[PDB]
């Protein structure tokens, strides 16, 4: 019957089977354990509210991310996400069904011993491959060719494929996540002039931004309007019964992109810091990639930013040559579905380290001496 | 879902419906002190069937009825000694409290992993289809706590350096 | 809490008791002892000489052969050659506490006297110290065999003083964790930032002394034990070598202090159990 | 490139002020692997191959084989994916260019300069994969002496004495004078 494909990663987990049309099996990446004296001792609670029940339950819990030198470091806290998973998602077991694993470009070297250790003599799968998630874009795209945008929620990456072949020196993996944005936002809230502003309400910040943030068209004339104008400013319910009606902000600090410069940070804007990918790859091509430019994820469906980082683009290009943009509808959910479709082009198994691989010299069949 | 355990389970209690008969007699040419009637089987055609029910490829479940006491023995896919002897620390611990719960055939008894001696009395005792409704799918959800376990377990294998060597 | 010392509860209080005593002139009661600790020890203690003013500890090892070959004597010479004392039979050695051995301060000793044991480790692992300092590779491995379902020496190199293990896997249990944990110490030492090398070795002993993999697939801990000179100073040196004089023993120990605590989750959940069977009414 | 591996350490430090210290340590302990291949065979048996530095508070960083890892590219820069000649190739190129009628004058001015010049591992190395390439009796004695880094000025302190150059000098006048745009036959 099935072979096992996931969105195992940050943001929602977004899995379901080989060659659905949907992920599924979805809630955040993030999960959360009481903070608390639990004060009516004995009233038959677990450790832990889980994603949806973390957020169903926000204000009771302590909740993880880990260090900015991986997404996260003690992953073995997914291992709590695993059962999760196997069961509180699914009832079924991995040790079953062969399975598609995901992983990023330029992991530190510990990773895939560390991991396939678990997967294997934990999870016991008849046998897998790990991926790589750029391409699996391309596959729903029925694309294998052009410059593939990641921005996201664990990380960031810009990728140039040709039919394979795909740059070690202009591919670009970065740290960045929507994740990072809201350190500069939140502290508003004392110019704001709110006496309330916590932790938890992060994820309503990111709420109101959801639900009303843009990209500045031409961000000074919206200084300028701001200065002037107040239309901007849009109502958004609070828990108790309270409105706050805010907006200026909703597009302010959504020019931080162009201005990791706002922490005192020495990073150049988006498609400066981006355009050095093709300063980096073959000068021939960039013309024909004018018609290859594929750009998705959560943190890309915002309005207004898309007019601008094509002007601000152009203020780096030459014209010259054909455009095409390439972002689709539901971008920020696609990936998956690719990945997913891909295996039925059952080939894509034949890769597969199977259990007997991995227990005969152990994973040193195929971790990092390796490449 | 594992959805074909639907299948499994509705059917085991589908027998367990063509076959809730435990009900009493004590003796006609031997004595009325009703036995380990199941143990105790000399012929037939006044008894229930033995009978033994595969899921795949190593597991089944044995059932065994005397018209009024049974056997069940269940078998299970795991095989390493790190899948057995670990859950053996605990089916160690396991029989005493048995004795605190009174219808184990108290083994974890081979090429099965375990066995049930079940009779008449408790359909007396208190309850009905509730019951069999609790115990054929309390069944699965002390397995599923092997889950439990696993992560327990593992974790203690996390336990080491993070000790010994974080010392320091 | 579950740590120790050098110098021993047992021993220290009842003879820093019986030199109270001394002090006092008191009068015996029979004592005699023999035991162990890590290393294989067979301890001794007695009122030797027959007569009512003496103590002797004594103490026996077979691979003491192995040991009294190498120059451990001088240190020891000064730090308990201080004191009056010659060899019992049938022990290697012993120290004669005479109650006229005793000094004025006489507590000052009973401490020292006490850790002799890793001290006589210490006295000749100062040789290859020695060794590493005057820029010495391979110098005269202290080759013992306190174990023999185990292995090891001690030698030097110029950089860097070193010892080195074999011993030999009973369970895959075990091995399940050998072959990963300490994986995540020579890959895992952030939160840990101090240590030395050490490498367990599922198979590896290290080549001027035996050669790597010599094990199967996974079935023998070659473990080695290599020090920067942030240990190789006159200090860090100490606090290390007192962990390592009791380490995978107190270790193997420690395996089944937490084996037995699990039974508290057993003990909740197994109890658990008996609650929900309760629920078929 | 050396910055791009050193993500194999994996803690999130990445820039120019961190690479001046990358940078130190390269060029205080890097040399030229003499047989790279044998080299990480010994790595993954002897661990004596990494070495490492503190790091100013305390912070000791271990660094590994990267040392002369990354001291092959010169041979390899296909480890930079690179469609260029290594070393050694590129100079037999202008050997080839070269001829029979001077390759003893080629074989004997092994003369070297600059810092570059001044790596452990890599004349001996190339006096190695030089002399694995040449004729034998080539006297192979690379010219690498001390200070071959400051050559240039020595060369200057030196010469200086041969001041007839002052002459050869383009003088202000001529320079006041030039109507500038003529030059680049006198220059090229």
């Amino acid at each position: 019957t099935t072979a096992l494909v996931c969105d195992n990663g940050s943001g929602l987990v977004k899995a379901g089977f080989a060659g659905d049309d949907a992920p599924r099996a979805v809630f955040p990446s993030i999960v959360g354990r009481p903070r608390h004296q639990g004060v009516m001792v004995g009233m038959g609670q677990k450790d832990s509210y889980v994603g949806d029940e973390a957020q169903s339950k926000r204000g009771i819990l302590t909740l993880k991310y880990p260090i900015e030198h991986g997404i996260i470091t003690n992953w073995d806290d997914m291992e709590k996400i695993w059962h999760h998973t196997f069961y509180n998602e699914l009832r079924v077991a991995p040790e079953e069904h062969p399975t598609l694993l995901t992983e990023a470009p330029l992991n530190p070297k510990a990773n895939r011993e560390k991991m396939t250790q678990i997967m294997f003599e934990t999870f016991n799968v008849p046998a897998m491959y790990v991926a790589i998630q750029a391409v699996l874009s391309l596959y729903a795209s029925g694309r294998t060719t052009g410059i593939v945008l990641d921005s996201g929620d664990g990380v960031t990456h810009n990728v140039p494929i040709y039919e394979g072949y795909a740059l070690p020196h202009a591919i670009m993996r970065l740290d960045l996540a929507g994740r990072d944005l809201t350190d500069y936002l939140m502290k508003i809230l004392t110019e704001r002039g709110y006496s309330f502003v916590t932790t938890a309400e992060r994820e309503i910040v990111r709420d109101i931004k959801e639900k009303l943030c843009y990209v500045a068209l031409d961000f000074e004339n919206e200084m300028a309007t701001a200065a002037s104008s107040s239309s901007l400013e849009k109502s958004y319910e609070l828990p108790d019964g309270q409105v706050i009606t805010i907006g200026n902000e909703r597009f302010r600090c959504p020019e931080t992109l162009f201005q990791p410069s706002f922490i005192g940070m020495e990073s150049a804007g988006i498609h400066e810091t981006t355009y050095n990918s093709i300063m980096k790859c073959d000068i021939d091509i960039r013309k024909d990639l004018y018609a290859n430019n594929v750009m998705s994820g959560g943190t890309t469906m915002y309005p207004g930013i898309a007019d601008r980082m094509q002007k601000e683009i152009t203020a780096l290009a030459p014209s010259t040559m054909k455009i095409k943009i390439i972002a689709p509808p539901e971008r920020k959910y696609s990936v998956w579905i690719g990945g997913s479709i891909l295996a039925s082009l059952s080939t894509f198994q034949q890769m597969w380290i199977t259990k007997q691989e991995y227990d005969e010299a152990g994973p040193s069949i195929v971790h990092r001496k390796c490449f | 879902m594992t959805a074909t355990l639907r299948p499994y389970l509705s059917a085991v209690r589908a027998t367990l419906q063509a076959a809730l008969c435990l009900e009493n007699f004590s003796s006609q040419v031997v004595e009325r002190h009703n036995k380990p009637e199941v143990e105790v089987r000399s012929s037939k055609e006044l008894l229930l069937q033995p009978v033994t029910i595969s899921r795949n490829e190593k597991e089944k479940v044995l059932i065994e009825g005397s018209i009024n006491s049974v056997r069940v023995s269940i078998a299970v896919k795991q095989a390493d000694e790190i899948e057995k002897i670990l859950c053996h620390k605990f089916m160690r611990f396991m029989m005493m409290r048995a004795e605190n719960f009174f219808i184990l055939r108290r083994k974890p008894v081979e090429g099965y992993d375990i066995s049930f001696l079940i009779t008449n009395f408790h359909t007396e005792q208190m309850y009905k289809h509730k019951l069999v409704d609790f115990v054929i799918h309390f069944m699965e959800e002390i397995d599923k706590e092997i889950s439990e376990m696993k992560l327990s377990v593992n974790a203690r294998a996390r336990i080491v350096a993070e000790e010994f060597l974080k010392n320091f | 809490m579950i740590l120790l010392e050098v110098n021993n509860r047992i021993i220290e209080e009842t003879l820093a008791l019986k030199f109270e005593n001394a002090a006092a002139g008191n009068k015996p009661e029979a004592v005699e002892v023999t035991f162990a600790d890590f290393d294989g020890v067979l301890y001794h203690i007695s009122n030797p000489n027959g007569d009512k003013t003496k103590v002797m500890v004594s103490i026996s090892l077979k691979f003491y052969k192995e040991l009294q070959a190498h120059g451990a004597d001088e240190l020891l010479k000064r730090v308990y050659g201080s004191y009056l004392v010659n060899p019992e039979s049938g022990y290697n050695v012993s120290l004669l506490y005479d109650l006229e051995n005793l000094p004025a301060s006489k507590d000052s000793i009973v401490h020292q006297a006490g850790m002799l044991k890793r001290n006589c480790f210490a006295s000749v692992f100062e040789k290859y110290f020695q060794f590493q300092e005057e820029g010495k590779e391979g110098e005269n491995r202290a080759v013992i065999h306190y174990r023999d379902d185990e292995t090891m020496y001690v030698e030097s190199k110029k950089d860097r003083v070193t010892v080195v293990f074999s011993t030999v896997f009973k369970d895959d249990d075990d091995v399940v964790i050998g072959k990963v944990f300490m994986q995540e110490f020579k890959e895992g030492r952030r939160a840990s930032h101090t240590a030395p090398q050490v490498l367990f070795s599922h198979r590896e002993p290290p080549l001027e002394l035996k050669d790597t993999d010599a094990a199967v697939g996974d079935n023998i801990g070659y473990i080695t034990f290599v020090l920067f000179p942030r240990h190789t100073n006159a200090s860090a040196r100490d606090n290390t070598i007192n962990l390592i004089h009791t380490f995978r023993d107190y270790l193997h120990y420690h395996i089944k202090c937490s084996k037995a605590y699990i039974h508290t989750r057993m003990r909740a959940k197994t109890s658990d159990f008996l609650k929900v069977l309760n629920r078929a009414r």
